[PDB]
């Protein structure tokens, strides 16, 4: 158990659990769940409407002071009714801590823009719009950031094909670069690697 | 533990003021930079005489791929397809069948060298040291098609470079 | 590397002598090791600033 | 014939002049540009072969495609290629430029720059070493040495 | 504020998929069968959606 | 073990050669076909059968860690020889 | 002193086989240095070293003027080095092939080839597999 | 019921108003686009293409979907006005190098296996 | 159909069309469009070239990997033609020069070379041959160019009875000599026209139309021994055509009549250029000669092509001939010229 196994830190676990309880008590209107991971990471699952309040508290409360936005991104889970999972990662330099805030949305429900709370969110939100198609309300300048001009679709969605739908090439007749339906000389070879035996008993699900 | 890089205060004595005025009016630090460049002018340059001299390399160097043989002249590859499964760029294509003598050998072994990232994962995965990345790196072509290697080309590369490949493997197989 | 052949590949001599080592080498280079479910944000002080993976 | 000898000699002179003064466009896309810089670095010193970077496409002879070409960027590469006066040459350096490379099966990547521009030399590697790029450039010089424009014009 | 939309959900116009790949495609929703070469059943737990097989041909170069 | 097709094209060790009516031969015109010369099947067929005084022998391809994974070959059948599934070498007991 | 540098230059031109050999090496390799002959190659390349130069300039090869079929007086490339001298030249080892010859196999090429791109000997890719689907052959006799 | 949250429009009337505003903007922009990009099409062709692109999404009955379509159209228009697009991007709407794929049964049966 | 030559895919770049085409004269104006249209659908294209390989580089991106094969050839060598047509089921001939050199006259490029191509392709078993002649090809025309075209057409028909012969008329495009030829006279200050161009009628055709017609004729099973005439939808007087050309380029149009002997003398004066001539006597004769009417020959519409009017594609050629002042002018600002139809 000693040499090859990652050591635990119970002090950080207890501190993060106490602070999660603190945050949940302060904002019952929006906090739905609090978790502390086995490697001491604190996550708070909230309601979408509380995106702006919660973050503001976490940035401005004297005991939180999470003044840095490390990252903001989305996760696509098609099996859920609310497809998209919005994740905020925040860093507090005063207390040398990190926090995660999660919420959810679907294709037609907008999320409140948090550029007023963190100016770093701007491009991040644009990226989430470009890769996933999640609209952010009251964004100062929302448009594509990563994809090509005129690109249709949202590539990071799970149902989006890996190679996309169109490819580009130079055409000498029209004397310009044109886009055409995609054709692959060698199709990408899909591998089925999942072993038919269970790996982790601790994560077994009920048999429904 | 931290240090300040720009938190120093200039001395205000008459001698220091006159020294700074001389620096401003006579350009002392500019002459210092000129002296640095002049010093470099009289050093020996670091250039080598390519192609007559070459840059140093290592027995671990990853270059052009090759398929190897046993000392009997039989191929080492048994068509397990581990290299194809591990290839991060899907650059390897393999087809196999029983040989006329019942041996388990490939009938197709292609490496797309314009797909390959030259990571060496294939030779780590190979259990018989059949596919290797050789030491050659001067194999530029004039056409795209010349970089689509089939089994004949790789077998040819192995036969051509085996003398150096075996010596490179002998000097590094104890680190693997 | 970690002395755990279900994550880190064994040495080639062991892979060419031991049955367990060959099985683990095969499965590691074909399917790869399974990682328990969960999400992490890991950051380092890269030379250009904080570099992170979620 | 005297005319054939004269055109052969003029052909050799023009080929020598063009191969001895090759000016690549200051142009890089990705990882491969670092090895291009190391080729320009003192250890290899491409300038000793008469190979000098120039920013403007109008004052360039060679385009080294060094890095991934994406769909968003392909029109710009084609445009700066078209603004090169002739004779012009293109070197495809690295797996990404040659055939897509690690990102071959991507929705946003052009599977090889040769779909956009004609290519003279392909330099394999991810990245090719600076020595490999130097080998490719000297191979391009040899290819320029082989060309016969004046002889072809004379035999017309 | 709520607006009480009465219609069935439809996001085809926003997904960016070409219409040929919307109308002529047939998907299969199924629990994949256990691979008969093995006894484990961990691959028969989730539902899968997959598309209908289309044409695959031989590349004239390299086959 | 090279050999030419009726078209004059060399037949590779996989046995592949373009047919008479196949246009793809044009890729070859004004150039060459790679055709690696050494045939592994013939070379392994030229190796002599090893005689060992045991029912079970071990093969690792030679070179120790530089060969193939070590396997054990039974030599109880007298009508045939034990063949390594990796290297192709043949083993037999002293018979007759 | 400067006079000793001039004398070094004079012995450098003297030791290259005279004036014409000096000019030949100057116009063939753009270098006029003199080094100990480590060895000679079966294709005509000569390999020299001088351990007093800094790492990188302490080993070099004067290429042959006549390779397999082509005139390599001016047209030379690094691909003309055979694999054993390739290992020595790139400092993957300290021992030359003369003192540590490579292991001999009957399938190793006896004649090194250079880069044959842009040449009638260039590699042309092709599929090495056989036909998968066989078509039915109609009978050659009339059916009625 | 159905408990949905709007983006900008509460019912379809406001959605059609926004659609009409966006169509006005595109109609006004087309001649400037033809001039600036030096396109070899006529202004009538550009306006016909704009109308066809608008008519492609005429069947929509969800105000939120219409709102997102208007947002995307505004993105495209702002992208064209600022010359962030190139001539290739504008000309991509016309598919000039794509061969006409037939729609009748017999030609499809002749060409291949796809429906 | 020899399974390797069975069509596959969706007719795109990576698809297989079943066409193996040898395109003689692919490094010219029409050849690049023909090769582009062939490589679009996934065809194997063989390009015989005698020029410098640099002059072929623009054809490289027109096909997938291995789909375009470049081979050296000589027009006076039949072994080379056999080498380059050995494995092709289609042979297209586009060889031609608007002037005569010291090594190749009109009869060499329009009679001898086409006849050798047709004969060798018939020997090799090539299934289809497409030959390109002129609409105005006549045995007794004033132009030796068209006389040679007619003789070579008869020779090709004799040597390859199942060949399709295509007769276009004054192709215009970006790299054409037709529209550029008239736009280039602005450098002399005035436009010389025989009879002020009032006795000449022209029916120019778009280059993409001709390329599409060639491709369709290859894919047409009943177009085997037919003869096609490729013409545009409108006929113009030469004066009106040149006036429209100068109006699209926004250049001052100053036409003046020049007698036939003087124009012939000017052509002879320009003919002594060792490089590509600016104009020749034969070009002068062909310019001021009316396009023929051949209603008994199948046209572009019989191959499914709707002819592109010059009013739709003239700007794409003539915008390059404008000054900076008129560079952004739109196409519908020129008021199309008057057509003398029927
Ligand atoms: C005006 C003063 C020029 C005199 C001069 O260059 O002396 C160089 C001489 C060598 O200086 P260094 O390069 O630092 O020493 C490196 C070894 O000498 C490097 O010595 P080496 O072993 O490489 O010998 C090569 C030899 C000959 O090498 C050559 O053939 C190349 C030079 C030919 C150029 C024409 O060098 C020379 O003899 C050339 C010296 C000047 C001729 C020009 O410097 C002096 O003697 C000092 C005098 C004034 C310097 C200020
Ligand atoms: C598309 O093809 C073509 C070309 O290729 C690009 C040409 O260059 C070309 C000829 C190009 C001309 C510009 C050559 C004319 C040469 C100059 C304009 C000088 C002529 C004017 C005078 C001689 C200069 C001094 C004035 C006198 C009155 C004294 C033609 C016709 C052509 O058709
Ligand atoms: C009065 C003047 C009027 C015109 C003014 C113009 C200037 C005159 C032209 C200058 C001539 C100099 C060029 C000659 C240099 C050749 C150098 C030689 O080394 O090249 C060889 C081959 O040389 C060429 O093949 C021939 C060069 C010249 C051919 C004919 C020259 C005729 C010029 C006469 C004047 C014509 C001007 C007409 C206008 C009046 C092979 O070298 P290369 O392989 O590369 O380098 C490899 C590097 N290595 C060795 C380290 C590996
Ligand atoms: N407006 C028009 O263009 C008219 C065209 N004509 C006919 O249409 C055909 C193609 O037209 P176009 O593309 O415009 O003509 P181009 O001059 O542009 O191209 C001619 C082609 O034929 C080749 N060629 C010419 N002479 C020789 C030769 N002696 N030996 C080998 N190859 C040669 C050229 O190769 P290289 O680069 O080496 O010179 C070039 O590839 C021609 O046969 C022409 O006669 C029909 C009516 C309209
Ligand atoms: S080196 Fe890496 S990328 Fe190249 S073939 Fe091997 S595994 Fe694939
Ligand atoms: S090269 Fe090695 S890893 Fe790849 S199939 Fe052959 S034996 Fe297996
Ligand atoms: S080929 Fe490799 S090194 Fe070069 S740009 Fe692509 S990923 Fe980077
Ligand atoms: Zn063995």
């Amino acid at each position: 158990t000693r040499p090859t196994i990652r050591p635990r830190n119970d002090v950080v676990h207890k501190q993060l659990s106490a602070f999660g309880q603190y945050v949940a008590e302060i904002l019952p209107k929006y906090v739905q769940q609090v978790q502390v991971s086995c490697f001491n990471e604190l996550e708070i699952f909230i309601h979408p409407d509380g995106v702006i309040p919660v973050l503001t508290f976490l940035r401005d409360h004297t005991n939180a002071q999470f003044k840095s936005l490390a990252d903001l991104t989305a996760v696509d889970v098609p099996t859920r009714q609310n497809r998209f999972e919005i994740v905020y990662n925040l860093l507090s330099l005063r207390f040398n801590s990190r926090i995660r805030v999660k919420t959810y949305t679907d294709e037609l429900t907008p999320i409140e823009s948090s550029v007023t709370v963190y100016k770093a969110a701007n491009w991040y939100e644009r990226e989430i719009w470009d890769m996933f198609g999640v609209f952010f309300a009251n964004h100062p300048d929302l448009r594509r950031i990563l994809t090509d001009y005129g690109f249709e679709g949202h590539p990071f969605r799970k149902d989006f094909p890996l190679s996309g739908y169109v490819e580009l090439r130079y055409d000498d007749e029209v004397k310009r670069v044109v886009a055409e339906p995609v054709e692959l000389a060698q199709e990408f070879r899909k591998f089925d690697l999942n072993s038919p035996w269970e790996a982790f008993p601790a994560y077994r699900q009920p048999p429904e | 533990t931290y240090k300040f890089v720009n938190m120093r205060e200039p001395s205000m004595d008459m001698k220091s003021v006159t020294d700074r005025a001389a620096q401003t009016l006579l350009w002392t630090e500019l002459v210092r930079g000129l002296g640095m460049t002049l010093s470099y002018l009289f050093r020996e340059p670091a250039t080598i005489n390519y192609p007559f001299e070459k840059g140093p390399l290592s027995p671990r160097f990853r270059g052009e791929h090759a398929l190897r043989r046993y000392p009997s002249g039989e191929e080492r590859c048994i068509a397990c397809k581990l290299c194809e499964a591990v290839c991060p760029a899907q650059a390897i294509t393999i087809e196999a069948e029983p040989r006329a003598d019942g041996s388990r050998r490939t009938t197709r072994y292609d490496i797309d060298m314009t797909k390959c990232i030259y990571c060496g994962f294939c030779q780590e995965a190979c259990p018989v040291d059949a596919i290797v990345e050789g030491p050659n790196f001067e194999f530029s072509t004039e056409t795209h098609e010349e970089l689509l290697y089939n089994k004949e080309k790789l077998l040819n590369n192995g036969d051509k470079w085996e003398a150096e490949i075996a010596a490179n493997i002998q000097a590094d197989y104890l680190y693997r | 590397k970690v002395d755990d052949a279900k994550v880190s590949p064994p040495k080639r001599a062991e892979m060419k002598t031991s049955m367990e080592s060959l099985i683990h080498h095969f499965k590691l280079y074909t399917e790869g090791y399974q990682v328990p479910p969960g999400a992490t944000y890991t950051a380092i002080e890269a030379p250009k600033g904080e570099f992170g993976v979620y | 014939s005297r005319g054939e000898y004269v055109v052969a000699k003029l052909d050799d002179l023009v080929n020598w002049a063009r191969r001895s003064s090759l000016w690549p466009m200051t142009f890089g896309l990705a990882c491969c540009a670092v090895e291009m810089m190391h080729m320009a670095a003192p250890r290899y010193d491409m300038d000793r072969f008469g190979v000098v970077f120039r920013a403007s496409p109008r004052q360039s002879d060679v385009m080294i495609v060094a890095g991934t070409l994406t769909n968003k960027m392909a029109p710009a590469l084609r445009k700066v290629y078209d603004q090169m006066p002739e004779p012009r040459y293109v070197v495809s350096m690295g797996s990404c430029a040659n055939g897509g490379g690690y990102y071959h099966y991507s929705y946003s990547v052009v599977r090889g720059c040769d779909r956009i521009v004609p290519v003279d030399i392909y330099v394999p590697g991810c990245p090719p070493t600076a020595e490999a790029l130097l080998y490719g450039i000297l191979q391009l010089q040899r290819k320029i040495k082989r060309e016969k424009r004046l002889r072809i014009w004379y035999r017309r | 504020q709520l607006i009480a939309v009465d219609e069935k959900l439809d996001i085809t116009t926003l997904t960016g998929v070409p219409e040929e790949h919307i109308k002529t495609r047939k998907v299969r929703i199924f629990v994949p069968a256990r691979n008969n070469m093995q006894s484990g059943v961990n691959n028969t737990k989730k539902w899968k959606m997959e598309f209908d097989t289309r044409e695959r041909w031989e590349n004239p170069l390299m086959g | 073990g090279v050999r030419t097709s009726p078209t004059g094209e060399k037949v590779t060790h996989t046995g592949q050669a373009y047919d008479d009516g196949d246009y793809r031969r044009v890729r070859f015109s004004d150039r060459q076909k790679e055709v690696n010369e050494n045939f592994a099947i013939d070379l392994i067929a030229e190796q002599p059968v090893s005689e060992v005084g045991s029912r079970v022998i071990s093969c690792d391809g030679g070179g120790g860690a530089l060969g193939h994974p070590r396997v054990y070959i039974n030599l109880d059948k007298e009508t045939k020889t034990g063949t390594c599934g990796y290297c192709g070498l043949q083993f037999r007991q002293p018979h007759h | 002193e400067l006079v000793q540098v001039l004398r070094r230059g004079l012995q450098q031109v003297s030791g290259h086989g005279g004036l014409r050999g000096y000019l030949r090496v100057l116009f063939r390799a753009n270098d006029v240095r003199v080094g100990t002959l480590v060895g000679e190659d079966k294709y005509g390349n000569k390999y020299y070293e001088d351990n007093k130069q800094f790492f990188g300039r302490h080993r070099w090869v004067i290429y042959t003027t006549e390779m397999n079929g082509r005139d390599t007086f001016w047209d030379v490339d690094g691909s003309m080095v055979p694999p054993e001298w390739h290992r020595w030249l790139h400092c993957m080892t300290d021992d030359p092939p003369t003192t540590k010859p490579p292991t001999a196999r009957k399938y190793i090429w006896t004649n090194h080839k250079f880069n044959v791109s842009g040449t009638p000997q260039q590699y042309v890719p092709y599929s090495t597999t056989r036909k998968k689907i066989q078509e039915w052959v109609p009978p050659s006799t009339p059916y009625k | 019921g159905t408990s949905v949250k709007p983006i900008f429009s509460r019912d379809m009337n406001e959605a059609k108003r926004r659609v009409r505003e966006l169509y006005r903007a595109w109609y006004r922009e087309v001649p400037n686009t033809v001039h600036l990009f030096q396109l070899d099409i006529s202004v009538k062709q550009g306006r016909d293409k704009v109308r066809e692109m608008f008519m492609k999404n005429a069947h929509v009955t969800d105000p939120r979907v219409v709102d997102l379509l208007v947002i995307k159209g505004k993105m495209e228009l702002e992208e064209t006005i600022n010359v962030w697009k190139q001539r290739t991007h504008i000309m991509r709407f016309f598919h000039e190098t794509e061969a006409p794929r037939p729609t009748d049964f017999l030609s499809k049966f002749y060409v291949g296996h796809d429906p | 159909l020899h399974h390797a030559l069975i069509p596959h895919g969706k007719g795109g770049r990576s698809s297989v069309s079943g066409i193996v085409a040898t395109v003689f004269g692919a490094t010219g104006f029409l050849g690049r469009y023909v090769v582009n249209h062939l490589g679009r659908m996934g065809s194997q294209v063989i390009v015989p070239y005698r020029c410098e390989p640099y002059d072929t580089m623009h054809l490289r991106p027109m096909g997938d990997l291995g789909q375009i094969i470049f081979m050296e050839w000589n027009g006076k060598d039949k072994d080379s033609i056999r080498k380059v047509v050995e494995h092709s089921n289609v042979v297209i001939n586009l060889v031609g020069r608007e002037w005569e050199t010291k090594n190749f006259d009109f009869e060499d490029v329009f009679v001898k070379i086409p006849h050798a191509i047709a004969q060798v392709s018939k020997e090799a078993g090539v299934e289809k041959l497409i030959h390109i002649s002129h609409l105005n090809a006549d045995i007794k025309s004033p132009s030796r160019y068209l006389r040679s075209k007619a003789v070579g057409e008869k020779e090709v028909r004799a040597a390859f009875p199942e060949a399709t012969i295509i007769k276009p008329s004054d192709i215009f495009g970006r790299e054409d000599r037709f529209l550029n030829y008239f736009a280039s006279m602005r450098w002399f200050g005035g436009v010389p026209l025989i009879s002020l161009g009032k006795e000449t009628v022209k029916q120019p055709v778009y280059i993409v139309d001709v390329s599409k017609g060639i491709i369709n004729a290859i894919k047409d099973p009943d177009a085997k021994g037919k003869t096609f005439a490729f013409v545009g939808p409108n006929r113009y007087l030469l004066f009106d055509l040149v006036q429209y050309i100068f109006a699209v380029a926004y250049r001052p149009f100053l036409p003046y009549p020049l007698p036939h002997f003087a124009y012939r003398w000017v052509g002879r004066l320009f003919e002594v250029s060792p490089f590509e001539p600016w104009t020749t006597r034969d070009k002068v004769e062909r310019v001021h000669m009316s396009d023929m009417t051949l209603p008994h020959l199948p046209g572009l519409e019989d191959l499914g092509i709707q002819a592109t009017p010059l009013e739709l594609k003239a700007i794409e050629v003539l915008r390059r001939h404008r000054t900076y002042r008129w560079l952004t002018s739109e196409m519908e600002d020129v008021k199309p010229a008057k057509t003398v139809n029927i």
